[PDB]
C-alpha cells in the first residue's frame, strides 16, 4: 500500500510492474470502479472520467513490463486510491495531493506577520515543518503563522509538509 | 551548422510559364536515401504555410501544381501552371539535423503585360 | 483539423519578462512537440526552442541561450531579458514526437507582433 | 427514438498512420488518383 505526496501542479508517476514483459493487458480504475486508462492491443483508450485532457502513458515501455501513468497539472479533486490490473493482482496505490502557498502576493513590509494556507484534502493530517536559512525551524499542525517577517527572513521559507512519514518540500513567496 | 543558399535571389516569371527555385546545401542530409528538404511560401500579411515536403512526397489542400527534386545538397522546387496568386516568397529548409537552420528567401513576381 | 490561435498584440518595456500564450484547438495536443518561431524583418525567420508537452522535453538551439525559456492544451513562452533587437513577430506551430517531430509536420499557426518600445 | 433514406458519414484518408503490431508511426506513399469505391456487408459489433 504505498503512499505517494502531490504538489498540486507538477507530474507524478505512480508505475505498475510486471515480469512477463510481453505487453500484457492492464487498467488503471479509481476509488469508484471508474476506468481512467488502459492498454488495448497496442493503442490507448481514455476512460469516461473526469481526468479526460490530463492523462497519458509512456508508450514506449509498455514493451519493458512497465506501465507508468503520468498525470499532468494535478488538483486538489484528484486525492484517491488506484488499482493496477496488469495480469491478476490488485497492487494498489495511494495518492494525497494539496498545495501549501501564502496570501499576500507582494505587498509586504519589514515588521509584519507571515501566515500560510495549505489545502489538504478533507479528511487528512499533514504535518508543517517549516524549515528556512535564518533557522527558524517551525513547527506546527497543518496551518501555521509566522509572527515576524523582517528583511533579515528574506527568501523562500522551506516549510516541509511530512504525512505517513514522507515529507515534499514547498517554497514560500516573500516580497518586501 | 550547415548553411543553406537559395537561388536566385530575385526572378522574373511571365503568366503560364513553368518556374524553378534552386537550394544549395553545405553538408550532405541524406538518411537512408531520404531527401529531408521542406518548402514553404510567404506571402505579405499572412503566416507561411507549409507547401511541400520529403521533396518526393505532396501536402494536401494544395494542387498538383507543384513538384520538387534533386539530390543531396542540390535541390530544385518547381510550379506550373504559375498563375496570379503565387507571387510570394518561397524559403527551403533542411530537416536532417539540428540545429534547424534556415536559408535567405527567395522572391517571386508574376510577369503579366 | 488542427488550428492555433495566438493572443493579442504584445507591446512591453526593454529587459523585462514578456510572457506569451499560444492555445491549441481540439486536437490531443499530448503527442506533439510544438516550436516557437520568431521573424524579424530582413532575416527570414528564425526558431527559439521546440518544447513538448508529453514529458515537458526543451530543444534549444545555440542563439538563445539564457534568454529563451519554454512550459507547458495552452502552451506559453518565456523571454528574459528583453531588448529592441526582439520587436519581431512571434509564431507556434505544431509537430509530431517518437522522432521526426518537425521532419514531415505541417499546418502553421497565425502569429502575433511584440513591439519592445519606452513610448 | 431515432427518426420520424441515406445517413452520410464523412471520410478523410490518412498518409501517417500507428502500426497495430506494436508500438511506432509509420509512413506510406501518397495516395491514388480517384474512383475509389467499396461496398461492405456488417454483421457483428464489438461494445
Amino acid at each position: 500500500k504505498k503512499v505517494v505526496l502531490g504538489k498540486k501542479g507538477d507530474t507524478v508517476e505512480l508505475t505498475c510492474t510486471a515480469s512477463q514483459k510481453k505487453s500484457i493487458q492492464f487498467h488503471w480504475k479509481n476509488s469508484n470502479q471508474i476506468k481512467i486508462l488502459g492498454n488495448q492491443g497496442s493503442f490507448l483508450t481514455k476512460g469516461p472520467s473526469k481526468l479526460n485532457d490530463r492523462a497519458d502513458s509512456r508508450r514506449s515501455l509498455w514493451d519493458q513490463g512497465n506501465f507508468p501513468l503520468i498525470i499532468k497539472n494535478l488538483k486538489i479533486e484528484d486525492s484517491d486510491t488506484y488499482i493496477c490490473e496488469v495480469e491478476d493482482q490488485k497492487e494498489e496505490v495511494q495518492l494525497l495531493v494539496f498545495g501549501l502557498t501564502a496570501n499576500s502576493d507582494t505587498h509586504l513590509l519589514q515588521g509584519q506577520s507571515l501566515t500560510l494556507t495549505l489545502e489538504s484534502p478533507p479528511g487528512s493530517s499533514p504535518s508543517v515543518q517549516c524549515r528556512s536559512p535564518r533557522g527558524k525551524n517551525i513547527q506546527g499542525g497543518k496551518t501555521l503563522s509566522v509572527s515576524q517577517l523582517e528583511l533579515q527572513d528574506s527568501g523562500t521559507w522551506t516549510c516541509t509538509v511530512l504525512q505517513n512519514q514522507k515529507k515534499v518540500e514547498f517554497k514560500i513567496d516573500i516580497v518586501v | 551548422d550547415i548553411v543553406l543558399t537559395q537561388s536566385p535571389a530575385s526572378l522574373a516569371v511571365s503568366l503560364g510559364q513553368r518556374a524553378t527555385i534552386s537550394c544549395k546545401a553545405s553538408q550532405s542530409v541524406d538518411y537512408d536515401g531520404d531527401s529531408y528538404m521542406n518548402w514553404y511560401q510567404q506571402k505579405p500579411g499572412q503566416p507561411p504555410k507549409l507547401l511541400i515536403y520529403a521533396a518526393s512526397n505532396l501536402e494536401s489542400g494544395i494542387p498538383a501544381r507543384f513538384s520538387g527534386s534533386g539530390s543531396g545538397t542540390d535541390f530544385t522546387l518547381n510550379i506550373h501552371p504559375v498563375g496570379e496568386e503565387d507571387a510570394a516568397t518561397y524559403y527551403c529548409q533542411q530537416s536532417h539535423e539540428d540545429p534547424w537552420t534556415f536559408g535567405g528567401g527567395t522572391m517571386l513576381e508574376i510577369k503579366r503585360t | 483539423q488542427v488550428q492555433l490561435k495566438q493572443s493579442g498584440t504584445e507591446l512591453v518595456r526593454p529587459g523585462t519578462s514578456v510572457k506569451m500564450s499560444c492555445k491549441a484547438a481540439g486536437y490531443t495536443f499530448t503527442d506533439y512537440w510544438i516550436g516557437w518561431v520568431k521573424q524579424r524583418p530582413g532575416h527570414g525567420l528564425e526558431w527559439i526552442g521546440d518544447f513538448y508537452p508529453g514529458g515537458d522535453y526543451t530543444l534549444y538551439s545555440e542563439n538563445f541561450m539564457g534568454k529563451a525559456s519554454l512550459t507547458a492544451n495552452t502552451a506559453y513562452m518565456q523571454l528574459s531579458s528583453l531588448t529592441s533587437e526582439d520587436s519581431a513577430i512571434y509564431y507556434c506551430a505544431r509537430g509530431h514526437y517518437y522522432g521526426y517531430s518537425y521532419a514531415w509536420f505541417a499546418y502553421w499557426g497565425q502569429g502575433t507582433l511584440v513591439t519592445v518600445s519606452s513610448a | 427514438t431515432d427518426d420520424y433514406q441515406n445517413i452520410t458519414l464523412q471520410c478523410r484518408i490518412k498518409q501517417i498512420i500507428n502500426m497495430w503490431q506494436g508500438v511506432g508511426k509509420a509512413m506510406y506513399a501518397p495516395p491514388i488518383r480517384g474512383q475509389i469505391r467499396c461496398s461492405s456487408n456488417i454483421t457483428g459489433l464489438l461494445l
